[PDB]
């Protein structure tokens, strides 16, 4: 089951990091408000939930790890 | 944890 997860984490990591940086910043999570139906307020909550180490920087492994906790409940 | 579900569930549509 883990391969299907990773295929989605890549898809969704790419979607947030549309600029090709190699990580998701606190401002990629804001421009999602225009594409997804959530308040900016929720988006930063998401962000905050996902940055385990508090860099203010979302890495693929941090992104993939979060999605995997979710994918499996 | 629910706001992650929201955010992921939304990404899935
Ligand atoms: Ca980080």
């Amino acid at each position: 089951g883990q391969l299907v997860m990773l295929r989605k984490a890549q898809e969704f990591f790419q979607t947030c990091d549309a600029e090709g940086k190699g990580f998701i910043a606190r401002k990629d999570m804001q421009r999602l408000h225009k594409e997804l139906p959530l308040s900016l307020e929720e988006l930063e909550d998401v962000f905050d939930a996902l940055d385990a180490d508090g860099n203010g920087y979302l890495t693929p492994q941090e992104f993939t790890t979060g999605f995997s906790h979710f994918f499996f409940s | 944890e629910g706001v992650l579900a929201n955010f992921f569930n939304s990404l899935l549509s």
